[PDB]
């Protein structure tokens, strides 16, 4: 299941910036897909998600207020926008979707994230 | 609440066949043991190793193993290749706020 | 086909919707809400009282679950 | 001593449930908050369900 | 019980401005007191609250981010805080208390503040 | 969710002594019927007449009546005095997510 994210941005604080992850293989609709992020040499960090098929979203209470997680049944894509930039949000931003028990796309859902987009670094710079 | 989850060591030095041993304790007791553990390694995404606590994926070699419940987990790497050296991360998702603990990494001895 | 509402952290929704899919079940709303978890203490002798209470107070809403 | 429970209310009614607690000799001894998802489910009465709900959660989630 | 806010406050967009609800009269740390704001010629709008005796604070999703609610316990006093201020955010702030019937509390509130308007203005002429 | 509270009429006049019925609609069922009527004069903050739908305060005149429950409210005011002509305001409570609807206003017919 190859999940792959927007090119490298470059804002400015008080801007704007929406990350694109788009997901190929198996069902998008009934599964959880997730945003981590990591700054430079930080650890993990969870930013919130959503669940496309119930449109039901759920955010860290760090980052509500700023943040919006919507998906794209369509086209198979999830997007993270993010709001107010300051420069403590510089980080490379990760998409994470829950994987499925046993081989095969189709299994039970585990919660935990097993499927990774390759990344996106986002630098607010004054 | 924001559940903390403390990994230990913070940073070790083991040889390639040695045995890792990484611990994560949850400042409270975890959600039907929803707990992960993740392997990064440089310059890559994370990687998934173990789920439910003690759970294995698909795909991931056995030498990985999980066990705890509760606030004490711990992951064991059997024997160390080459690649396992990277940073380790644990996650608790056993409420809707998830949380990741700040790492342990495994650097080579010398 | 009977109807229940159903109250889950969000990672065990989507485990929810695959069971449901085992019972040929369907989803009919959702809704997302933050409650307040408190953990009590009183003495054995006043569980009874303070449950009624508690059921009239919450128009027989709240419920007093043990800890095991 | 005294016996602990576990209580979820709506932040309206905390101080309620403080009050009543005050009146029985009551403590509290821990707060928290969480949010979760309500869903209303449809099924027919393979309501198996329940069974399979249960080992999924380890004993923790109620069909109601 | 009587409420009494802070003075008038005229800041300028993205910054910050504290409001102060003093209370008196009856107990603060177990009943809850929440913020209102009306902006000009609009309707009531629920912000959040605080359960002071918990530290237990309950933002509206609308406000969240922007906003801290805080309660001091020796002083009687609830704050407000509200950062990266807008033009939008011009209004009344009403800090609100529940009514009671050491009464048993009613969730509705019957007793508020005054009132505190902040201004929020490019309008240099304003400050 | 947002409980959506939408009063009507929005704006209405009457004269002094008749009888005003002012609604509230709830987009949805209203928890324990926590649902809270207020009076706000102009220059004035607001004052609750009504708590737990149909409960009035001490020091509230009793021409002040509330009913219903579910998702349908209403304030009736017996007969409206000058004090009376101003916005009202409901209000629910029964859930963490409170909200006001948009106020119902009582003019002087003119």
């Amino acid at each position: 299941v190859q999940l792959v994210q927007s090119g490298a941005e470059v804002k400015r604080p008080g801007s704007s910036v929406t990350v694109s992850c788009k997901a190929s293989g198996g069902s998008f609709s009934t599964y959880a897909l997730s945003w981590v992020r990591q700054a430079p040499g930080r650890g993990l960090e969870w930013m919130g998600g959503v669940i496309p098929l119930l449109t039901i979203t759920n955010y860290a209470p760090r980052f509500q207020g700023r943040i919006t997680i919507t998906a794209d049944r369509s086209t198979s894509t999830a997007y993270l926008e993010l709001n107010s930039l300051r420069p403590e949000d510089t980080a490379v931003y990760y998409c994470a979707r829950e994987g499925t028990t046993g081989a095969g796309w189709l299994g039970k859902p585990i919660g935990a994230f097993a499927h990774w987009g390759q990344g996106t670094l986002v630098t607010v710079s004054s | 609440a924001e559940i903390v989850l403390t990994q230990s060591p913070g940073t070790q030095s083991l040889s390639p066949g040695e045995r890792a041993t990484l611990s994560c304790r949850a400042s409270q007791s975890v959600g039907n043991n929803k707990l992960a553990w993740y392997q990064q390694r440089p310059g890559q995404a994370p990687r998934l190793l173990i789920y439910g606590a003690s759970s294995r994926p698909s795909g991931v070699a056995d030498r990985f193993s999980g066990s705890g419940s509760g606030t004490d987990f711990t992951l064991t790497i059997s024997r160390l290749e080459p690649e396992d050296f990277a940073v380790y991360y644990c996650q608790q998702y056993g409420q809707s706020l998830s949380t990741f603990g700040q790492g342990t990494k495994v650097e080579v001895k010398l | 086909l009977t109807e229940y509402t159903l109250q889950a952290n969000w990672f065990d929704i989507t485990g929810i919707l695959w069971l449901l899919g085992q019972v040929d079940g369907k989803i009919i709303n959702s809704d997302v809400q933050a409650f307040v978890l408190l953990r009590v203490a009183l003495p054995a002798a006043k569980v009874a009282e303070f449950s009624a209470k508690l059921a009239d107070f919450s128009g027989g809403s709240l419920q007093l679950l043990a800890i095991e």
